[PDB]
């Protein structure tokens, strides 16, 4: 339990920090893919079955097949994004880095002083998360409903070849 | 429990025999045979921008596999969500093939001219 | 009785030198089983042409069924065949192009010929034919016909067999002589004039 | 498409299925070369030999 | 010495045992699409490697093997790579839940199914891998086209899988297998079964799905660049994954191992091979659709088909239940 | 026999099942044949007819120096002009032959369907996607020795 958490928590960081320290789309793509399936093992180490499972079936499974999608639409073959490589100058990056830097400092420190027993790792299975989703939570399932039917019907009339 | 834990070790065991096995037999592919060179060996098989239906198809894809995962949810609790529950996601396949049906409608998976 | 071949870039740009066999007897039983796998598996190009294409896969249908010697794959890829067969005739057009095909092949690589037209040229003897496959690519087994039989086809398809069956290549890039070794076989002509000769009478043409 | 066309389209597919089967359970048309040999007519138009006379002479 | 490690050994080894006859029927699933195809076609097939055959697919693993291994210069090397290996473990993974028999399983997890969804998501990503990594427009519209047929399937292959899912009332597979111990769910969940069918056909890569062999007159076949062992592992990818949808689909659908004589594995056995010949003779007897009919077949027919069999069917388990 | 028409629309169905119906009709030509068949010669009587018959070229001295001199110089055809076109397997086919008086054609000029077909070609695909294209290239009965020769 703990050496799976700790080993997919280890290479998320290293999978995202390849993300964004990298030039060509499909290959962070790729790093972004292994770092949500190694968010999924975290779930899965915590014993969250069903959010770790939905992690692999659409989050690393349909968000992010339409973003290869849309690399597949432009044909990034590097235009004005690798001829120039301005995000890796010092003096772009340094100054954010310091500031997420800063904000992380501030974000563990209010973490560090809280209560805390652990996690005992219990499964919570897929059949309770479905007795809440429609008990107490009814009004979210339906207007969660309509929140994907707006960002369906926009993208419909914004993403249009005419 | 006993059970359980070599269930697990026989899961593991499957995973890295799998990816062993299929890197082993990629390794002996490449490993093994001769090689040649030649001019057009390196220039592709030409035998000597493309339309955005693709993006729509595959975000309609997104938005009803999300609202197929709420199904997903749903399906494992039926019986003990009573009545009620089937209601409401009576509500939710209602407004989804409404939106199915106004998708249909107006062309956008039509994919004809 | 063996050739040693090798490329290195008028075409083609490989020589053809008489050497003697060298063939460890687990490097020789190593060989004589990638041989056997070679030749019991060969996946030829499908590359429509002319009329001899046309026989050929008269040769590839159920009637005939070369399917049961192993080569009915038959991939639309120059990269996932083994075998280009020129079925058909090489056109002062067309042929940069069948060219740029047997270029983009892999070794291991044979070629069959097919057809008067391939083979040499044939009955056109025109402005716009190349006369011959032969011209600008290596040939391992040629066939004559206007069209050969399907039939002819796969008797060409056992010669390539057996021509693969006593052949030298190497077993990995990494290790070994990296040149292909091709046996002087003993041609069919010779090999069949013993009973070919001693034919004495056939049915006559009055007759179905 | 209507419910009509699905229908008879299903129809169509498992006819389909069908009738290959039914060839699935017939007899074999291939003719084994080269265990089985070929025949051939006589007036096949094949090898090019030069024949002889009735006494043994060359007819050319 | 300890008979706790005995029976994790011994787990560990059916395990292997299962891995090893799935790969190995896989790939005799290749010689039999070749035999299978003969039968049907009033032939023979390939029948002198060896006795009747039988010796061919060694022949072509050998052949596979010592062919040249070939990676494009303009190719990207690591994508090339690895689209191949994800065809392949993604669907022998999709697999690895399967129950064979009873003590016979390798994992009896509270998923299951889902784990199979997520393995389809991954075969999405094999082929939408293979097809960028070739630097090829060709093979890039290809497989553009083959992704779009594969999701437009992938969207109600869940759903579909859902009314089983409703019968059941859980996602283990021993569950799902136990539920059909009086009645198999090829009966009530008859518009599942088709459309199951339906998404297993399209996802796999399978006639009268298969892009490849779709349209090779435009030579914009994913697998054009392919070759050597990587063309290999697709199609054992491809059969493999032939193999993990009948396993899939009878036990699911066709009551597993269940039987009334025979040893249950013998039953499982003959199941999944019946439906092997089912894909067999849908290959050889189905022409191909146009590719609209088939965007309109996927999304306008099937997917409100499966919405109406899950609300039909948490109908009549709510009716019936008192 | 008869000769199959469509209704008035050129799809590939409707061409396909018009060479299915003509296929049937070449049956009935063939069924026609074989039940009464006539009884002669296979060659004509005509000076000109080469070559010869062969048992008349192997025991008569003239028919063998028609023979000699109709197989290795060629027969003198008069110089004058000739056409015919007939329904081949897909189209009209025709022949025109212009002669010089010499044993070689003077000219010959061969019409062939496929090349009227092939430039048909853009002027029905337009406005479809690619299926259509080898659906219809599959449904024309075309090759391109025809169009080429
Ligand atoms: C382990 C699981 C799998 C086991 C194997 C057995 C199952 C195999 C399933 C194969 C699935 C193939 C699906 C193919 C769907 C094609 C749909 C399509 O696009 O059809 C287009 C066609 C014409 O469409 P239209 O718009 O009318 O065109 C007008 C233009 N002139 O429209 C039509 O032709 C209309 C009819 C469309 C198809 C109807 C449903 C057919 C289902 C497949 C056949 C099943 C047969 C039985 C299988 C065994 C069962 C035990
Ligand atoms: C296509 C089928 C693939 C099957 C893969 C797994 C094979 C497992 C074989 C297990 C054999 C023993 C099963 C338990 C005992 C019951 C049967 C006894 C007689 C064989
Ligand atoms: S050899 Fe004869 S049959 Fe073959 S392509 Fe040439 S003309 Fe056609």
């Amino acid at each position: 339990m703990e050496f799976a958490f700790y080993i997919c928590g280890l290479i998320a960081i290293l999978a995202t920090l390849r993300v964004i320290t990298h030039t060509n789309p499909v290959h962070a793509l790729l790093y972004l893919i292994i770092s949500l399936l190694a968010i999924s093992g975290v779930f899965f180490s915590l014993g969250a079955y069903f959010a770790g499972a939905l992690e692999i079936i659409v989050y690393a499974g349909a968000i992010m097949v339409l973003f290869v999608f849309v690399v597949m639409m432009l044909n990034l073959g590097g235009s004005e994004i690798e001829q120039e490589r301005q995000w890796l100058k010092p003096q772009v990056w340094i100054g954010p880095a310091i500031l997420s830097a800063i904000m992380l400092v501030v974000i563990v420190y209010a973490i560090l002083g809280v209560n805390d027993q652990g996690i005992d790792g219990t499964p919570i299975s897929a059949k309770a998360v479905g007795i809440t989703l429609f008990g107490p939570y009814v009004l979210a399932v339906e207007l969660a409903s309509m929140l994907l039917l707006a960002g369906l019907v926009v993208a419909f009339h914004v993403g249009r070849e005419e | 429990s006993t059970e359980v834990i070599a269930h697990h070790w026989a899961f593991a065991i499957f995973l890295i025999v799998a990816i062993g096995l299929c890197c082993l037999m990629l390794v002996g592919g490449w490993f093994l045979g001769g090689r040649a060179r030649a001019r057009s060996k390196n220039v592709p098989f030409e035998s000597g921008r493309l339309s955005a239906k693709f993006y729509l198809v595959a975000m309609f894809f997104v938005i009803f596999d999300v609202e197929a995962l709420y199904l997903f949810a749903w399906s494992t609790s039926i019986r003990e969500s009573g009545w009620v529950g089937f209601v409401e996601a009576a509500i939710f396949i209602f407004v989804l093939l409404a939106g199915l049906v106004y998708l249909v409608r107006i062309g956008a998976l039509d994919w004809t001219p | 009785d063996y050739t040693l071949t090798r490329i290195d870039p008028r075409y083609p740009l490989q020589k053809q030198e008489i050497v003697t066999d060298p063939l460890n007897v687990f490097m020789g039983k190593l060989n004589d089983m990638v041989n056997w796998g070679r030749k019991n598996s060969i996946w030829p190009y499908n590359f429509g042409l002319s009329c001899c294409y046309v026989e050929m896969v008269t040769s590839f249908t159920a009637v005939h069924d070369v399917a049961r010697f192993g080569a009915e794959v038959l991939r639309a890829s120059p990269r996932q065949a083994d075998l280009m067969v020129v079925a058909g005739t090489c056109f002062t057009k067309m042929a940069p192009v069948i060219q740029r095909l047997y270029d983009q092949m892999l070794e291991p690589k044979w070629v069959i010929s097919m057809g008067a037209c391939a083979n040499s040229g044939g009955m056109y003897d025109i402005y716009s034919v190349v006369q011959g496959v032969d011209k600008f690519i290596p040939v391992d087994v040629y066939i004559p016909g206007c069209p050969p039989r399907p039939e002819a086809y796969m008797q060409a398809l056992m010669l390539l067999q057996e021509s693969i069956g006593k052949e030298r290549r190497p077993l990995s890039w990494v290790v070994g002589d990296q040149g292909v070794y091709r046996a002087n076989m003993q041609s069919e002509r010779e090999r069949k004039r013993g009973e070919r000769i001693a034919v004495t009478n056939l049915r006559t043409p009055d007759e179905i | 498409m209507t419910l009509k066309e699905l229908l008879v389209g299903f129809g169509t597919q498992v006819r389909s299925i069908w009738m290959i089967g039914l060839h699935a359970f017939a007899k074999r048309e291939t003719r084994m070369y080269p265990e089985e040999p070929v025949y051939l007519p006589p007036r096949y138009r094949g090898r090019i030999v030069l024949t002889r006379d009735p006494d043994g002479e060359e007819r050319c | 010495i300890s008979p706790e490690l005995i029976e994790i050994l011994l787990t560990i080894l059916k395990a292997v045992v299962i891995l090893l006859v799935v790969v190995t029927c896989g790939a005799f699933m290749s010689f039999g699409e070749r035999r299978l195809l003969g039968l049907f076609q009033n032939r023979y097939g390939p029948n002198r490697v060896g006795w009747g055959g039988s010796l061919q697919l060694v022949a072509d693993m050998i052949k596979m093997f010592f062919k040249e291994d070939w990676i494009p210069k303009f190719s990207d090397r690591v994508i090339f790579t690895l689209a191949p290996m994800i065809a392949f473990t993604s669907l022998l993974l999709a697999f690895a839940i399967v129950p064979v028999s009873p003590g016979w399983v390798v994992a009896d997890l509270n998923i299951g199914i889902l784990f199979f969804l997520m393995m389809a998501g991954l075969a999405v990503y094999a082929v939408l891998f293979a097809g960028w990594s070739s630097n090829n427009k060709y093979s890039l519209l290809g497989a553009m086209r083959a992704s779009a047929q594969t999701l437009s399937y992938e969207v109600f292959l869940g759903l579909s899988l859902m009314g089983v899912v409703a019968q059941a009332g859980s996602f283990n597979m021993t569950d799902i297998v136990n539920s059909q111990a009086h009645v198999w769910n090829v009966i009530p969940q008859f518009f599942g079964f088709i459309t199951f069918a339906i998404a297993g056909v399209a996802v796999c890569h399978r006639h009268p799905f298969d892009q490849p062999e779709a349209e090779q007159e435009l030579a914009d076949g994913y697998h054009i660049e392919y070759s050597g062992m990587k063309f290999g592992l697709f199609f054992v990818g491809e059969y493999i994954g032939i193999v993990t949808i009948s396993a899939l689909m009878v036990t699911l659908f066709f009551g597993g191992w269940q039987g009334p004589l025979l040893p249950p594995f013998i039953w499982f056995a003959l199941k999944t091979a019946f439906f092997m010949m089912m894909f067999i003779l849908i290959r050889a007897s189905l022409p191909r659709p146009r590719y609209d009919q088939v965007m309109s077949f996927g999304w306008k027919i099937c997917l409100p088909l499966t919405l109406i069999n899950l609300l039909v069917t948490a109908a009549v388990i709510l009716w019936q239940a008192q | 026999f008869e000769i199959p028409v469509g209704g008035g629309v050129s799809d590939c169905y409707t061409r396909v099942m018009l060479k299915v119906e003509e296929l049937r009709q070449s049956l009935r030509i063939l069924e026609q044949c074989l039940n009464n068949m006539p009884e002669g010669p296979f060659k004509a009587d005509h000076p000109l007819t080469t070559p010869p018959p062969k048992e008349r070229t192997l025991q008569h001295i003239e028919t063998l120096i028609t023979h000699f001199l109709q197989v290795s110089w060629g027969p003198v055809m008069p110089a004058n002009e000739s056409f015919q076109m007939i329904e081949a397997t897909k189209g009209i086919n025709s022949y025109y032959l212009t002669s010089d008086g010499s044993t070689m054609s003077y000219r010959t000029r061969v019409r062939t369907p496929s090349f009227a077909h092939l430039q048909q070609i853009p002027a029905a695909i337009r406005g479809s996607l690619v299926s259509d294209l080898i659906v219809y290239l599959g449904s024309i009965d075309f090759v391109m020795s025809d169009v080429d020769r």
